[PDB]
């Protein structure tokens, strides 16, 4: 079985 | 804005990864 | 924002935890 | 502006992202 | 401000995730 999806992505900047 | 649209754009894709997310989990419960 | 980077920081979470019995079971 | 370039490093790791994306679900439905 | 910390959490955040990033995309590569 190959590794899961990619990490959830990750969220825009915000400051 | 921007800003406005990154936060948008951010948020559209999450379902698509959810989505892998569940499937690579049943696919991985059974094997 | 942070409600959907709260969610986030949460599913980020849930994808460790795929990672971690991934690794295991190979 | 400091957020322009931040919202860059994003952008170009956005872009890496999909990429992961698109040959991560390849992979998995020839496996299936 | 909360705002340069704002900006402090992000940034660590961020090259925290991608370093994941990388983690994940060796292991990926690995596996095929």
């Amino acid at each position: 079985l190959l590794t899961p999806p990619p990490p959830p992505l990750f969220p825009p900047p915000f400051f | 804005d921007t800003l406005d649209e990154a936060e948008r754009q951010w948020k559209a894709e999450f379902h698509r990864w959810s989505s892998y997310m569940v499937h690579w989990k049943n696919q991985f419960d059974h094997y």
